[PDB]
């Protein structure tokens, strides 16, 4: 929706704009000398139709002081980026509305940067012109790349009922997000809650001049100047610090366009800020390993005058970097120094760095107990990070360690209620465990026992992405190679596989073999009755009267006589399937209990008021040939 | 001969599993930690044989606030500002076993420090910025050389071959580029550098000294302490 009041040009014209600006960090004090950056870029607005704008920017020269003349003027050149810098913003063209004038709603194409479409953004700000108003002391609510904003509007010089000098203006500590931006820190330095009696010592305000034409209400030209001051570090607090945005735009031309078509890149987007990293070029990582090198080289020089500083400059900069190239590099940087090292990344609040500790640890070549200590005290830190996993996965092949599996297992759980995306970290893990187990899972009986093990730590991901190594499970399960202990580590794998219809149907099938294990039986009617099915029950209680191993027969029976006298909830649906499985049949009698397998369950119920009955259910389990004194296995 | 082994299970979640090979394993670790022990004293030994230098540096954040806010361009102006120590000590003392000759070397050192940073940044691309850095350093210490030689004893203690900065006032700016830090020369103009010094002994002198611009009375410019790179130095100066 496009109001006539907010029309600021005319349909069918490009307006060819130089975009001309520059950010000088200066001391007023010292003839403003600076810190000055000069950006120029040729900018060309596209309008078909009212409301519906095309953008293209091009020529775009990113120059920056490297010196200055003795009267004060600087000196630019063009830096190594200013060339992949021009590339990045001609390769886009950008296509927005702005419904009612005050709604706007960017469409880029390809997904432009983070960055350059904020920075595309402020520049809009600047483009945006007010709905005209015959009101001088206009001041509304407005979006800009800073969030909403109380911006006051008044009519410097008017024409008729049209103006032609305007003044926009607001204060840059009532729009949105003076919410001071979060950022990593020292998180071992202990103070806290002060960002905000800093914004106290911090002064800005924005004005903007434009010039419009009355004719086809075109802005001529727009000067936009900020200026952001500092209290501290002033005398009489008028010689502090001060900051300044001056940008210009100036129409060079105004082609008309024989157009009338817009586009609407497929990502819609607002005029606000999204967040972004404090990225750094790849190059400085070096200019890093000159500091360290240098610091190296200074406490052979005796000299510790700036060592703290360069290592705060360095840690800044090591915040401007990014993660893989940390890490790539991460090597070097201890080959130069394990304890420098270490105060960098005790004092590097970043999440690599704790991630990248492991890998310190790794290379200290840490002794195995505090390497699975330090596993499983990470592990259990919640929201997994893909890159945290893969480290983990790293140590858990390299020491092969029980912590170690039990930590992976339990954080694969965490990262996988975290992220449900099957990245290629859960693939390239359920490989390695398929390498670890095969068909046949014969291996190390202490080493396979906790593969299978640790594997039915994580159960449900399994089924979710590989089928073939549960059905390789099944086949260990069915398999007489791998020894008894194996075996059933194969079974309790199934924890978190809830077995299914053919998982049942293969507990069956080794349970009902009459010349199966005892114990092996007897673990797999475990897990069948975990949640078995009325015709599997009636089939296993017409095969109990005639069951070997009276052992066997007496702990089976005791179990369902058990079963029966269960009342809890679930227990009373389980009785209903247990009844119509006893039909033709019946029980042997259960004798014996210190020479004889035998089952016991109890169950405490209480009534909660206002709220559901808790119970707890105890399973009393005894295993006993003829000839143990003693149990031979209980589980409590 | 039986075998046996048990685990732990919460939720489910098996919580690691003892075994008797576990024990086994457990004894040899016991046998393999009284095998690390066995040479620790030799080794020790080995490097005051040799001698080497030894540094303790701690460089601990203990004040830092760092922090961005957006521009209308749409670039970010860092803000930020830390304290830091920097407590550490130099050491590591040499023996020239069989020489008699001792070098030995004591020098703890203190950097309060402190910066404040604003920079307004081009994600991976640029940086401007400014620096706001007030200073102060401290060491103290001995560096002692003794020497047994055909039964003639020597105590060397060799002389500072630079200044002794009991204290160290300092106070810089700095325009920092993405490529470069650079420090913002000051002012000659009442540019007021003065030393007194007082002899401790006739080659060395203990010295009171302050480098600083006076332009109080220059507009924009922050007074005497501030406006420029000053400092206010207490120090022993060696004579040569």
């Amino acid at each position: 929706v496009c109001p006539k009041d907010a029309t600021r040009f005319k349909h069918l014209r490009k307006y060819t704009y130089n975009y001309e600006a520059e950010s000088s960090s200066g001391v007023p004090g010292t003839a403003d000398s600076r810190s000055a950056t000069r950006i120029n870029c040729k900018v060309e607005l596209e309008v078909p139709q009212l409301c519906s704008f095309i953008l293209k920017t091009s020529q775009c020269t990113l120059k920056e002081v490297y010196g200055f003349n003795p009267e004060g003027k600087a000196l630019l050149k063009k830096t190594k980026n200013s060339e992949e810098f021009a590339a990045a913003m001609s390769r886009y063209e950008l296509k927005l509305a702005i419904p009612e004038g005050k709604q706007v709603f960017l469409y880029p194409e390809k997904d432009e940067p983070t960055y350059i479409l904020n920075i595309k953004r402020g520049i809009i700000s600047a483009l945006l012109v007010p709905p005209e108003t015959e009101e001088a002391k206009q001041v509304l609510f407005l979006d800009t790349v800073y969030g909403n904003c109380s911006t006051h509007f008044t009519v410097k010089t008017r024409k008729g009922n049209v103006a032609t000098e305007i003044s926009t203006e607001r204060d840059l500590g009532q729009c949105d997000r003076f919410k001071p931006i979060r950022t990593g820190i020292s998180p071992l330095a202990l103070i806290k809650g002060m960002t905000r009696p800093l914004s106290t010592l911090i002064s800005s305000s924005q004005s903007c001049q434009y010039t419009l034409d009355a004719k086809r209400k075109h802005v001529a030209e727009a000067i936009c100047k900020e200026q952001h001051l500092f209290l501290p570090f002033s005398y009489k607090n008028k010689y502090g610090m001060v900051a300044q945005v001056t940008q210009t735009l100036k129409l060079e031309d105004t082609p008309k366009i024989n157009s009338r078509f817009f586009g609407e890149g497929t990502k819609k987007m607002g005029l606000a800020f999204e967040s972004t990293k404090s990225t750094s070029p790849p190059k400085q990582a070096e200019a890093v390993l000159k500091t360290l090198q240098e610091l190296k080289k200074l406490t052979i020089s005796e000299q510790n005058i700036q060592r703290a500083n360069l290592f705060n400059k360095l840690v800044t900069e090591l915040r401007g970097l990014s993660d893989e190239a940390v890490t790539s590099l991460l090597p070097q940087l201890i080959e130069v120094s394990s304890p420098i090292t270490l105060q960098a990344l005790v004092q590097c609040g970043q999440p690599q760095c704790s991630t990248h500790i492991l890998q310190w640890l790794k290379r200290v070549h840490a002794n195995p107990l505090l390497i699975d200590v330090v596993t499983y005290l990470v592990a259990l830190i919640p929201e997994p990070s893909a890159q945290q996993l893969r480290e983990i996965f790293n140590m858990a092949r390299d020491q092969r360690s029980r912590a170690t599996l039990y930590a992976l297992s339990h954080a694969v759980n965490n990262y996988h209620k975290t992220n449900p995306t099957g990245t290629q970290e859960l693939l390239d893990i359920a490989n390695y465990l398929m390498e670890q187990i095969q068909d046949d899972c014969t291996g190390d009986e202490d080493y396979t026992y906790l593969i299978l093990r640790v594997i039915g730590n994580m159960g449900q991901t399994m089924e979710q992405l590989t089928p073939e190594l549960k059905s390789s499970i099944l086949k260990c399960v069915q398999s007489t190679k791998p020894s008894l202990m194996i075996q059933k580590a194969a079974i309790q794998a199934l924890r978190k596989m809830e077995p299914k219809d053919k998982d049942q149907e293969v507990l069956l099938q080794t349970f009902l073999d009459d010349a199966s294990p005892g114990d092996k039986r007897l673990a797999a009617y475990l897990m069948l009755m975990r949640s078995p099915s009325q015709a599997d029950i009636n089939k296993i209680v017409q095969i109990l009267p005639w069951e070997q191993n009276e052992q066997v027969k007496n702990f089976v029976a005791s179990h369902i006589a058990n079963i029966l006298n269960s009342e809890e909830l679930d227990i009373q649906d389980l009785k209903k399937l247990v009844k119509e499985a006893l039909k033709e049949s019946q029980l042997p009698t259960v004798m014996d209990f210190r020479k004889f397998s035998r089952n016991y369950q109890l169950y405490k119920s209480v009534s909660l008021p206002s709220l559901d009955p808790a119970s707890a259910k105890i399973e009393g389990n005894l295993i006993f040939d003829p000839n143990n004194y003693l149990p031979k296995e209980s589980m409590l | 001969v039986p075998e046996a082994r048990a685990y732990l299970r919460i939720l489910g979640e098996e919580l690691g599993f003892a075994s008797l090979h576990d024990l086994q394993l457990l004894g040899k670790l016991l046998l393999m930690g009284a095998r690390t022990l066995q040479g620790i004293p030799q080794m020790i030994g080995e490097v005051i044989r040799k001698g080497s230098k030894n540094d303790f540096f701690l460089h601990y954040i203990f004040m830092e606030n760092a922090f961005e806010l957006p521009t209308g361009a749409g670039l970010q102006l860092q803000i930020s500002s830390s304290g830091v120590i920097a407590p550490g000590a130099k050491a590591g003392v040499k023996l020239e076993v069989a020489n008699m000759q001792a070098e030995l070397v004591a020098k703890p050192s203190v950097s309060v420090e402190f910066v404040t940073n604003m920079g307004i940044i081009i994600p991976d691309f640029a940086r401007s910025g400014v620096q706001m850095n007030t200073n102060f350093f401290h060491e103290s210490g001995l560096e002692a050389h003794v020497a047994l030689k055909a039964g003639k004893l020597k105590f060397i203690i060799p002389s500072p071959k630079r200044p002794v900065k009991l204290l160290s006032g300092g106070n810089t700016l700095h325009l920092v580029s993405t490529t470069k830090t650079e420090v913002i020369p000051p002012l000659i103009e009442n540019r007021q550098s003065w030393s007194v010094c007082k002899q401790v002994f006739p080659g060395l002198n203990y010295c009171t000294s302050g480098a600083y611009s006076n332009a109080s009375s220059t507009d924009s410019a922050s007074y005497y302490p501030l406006t420029g790179d000053t400092r206010l130095e207490l120090e022993l100066r060696p004579t040569g």
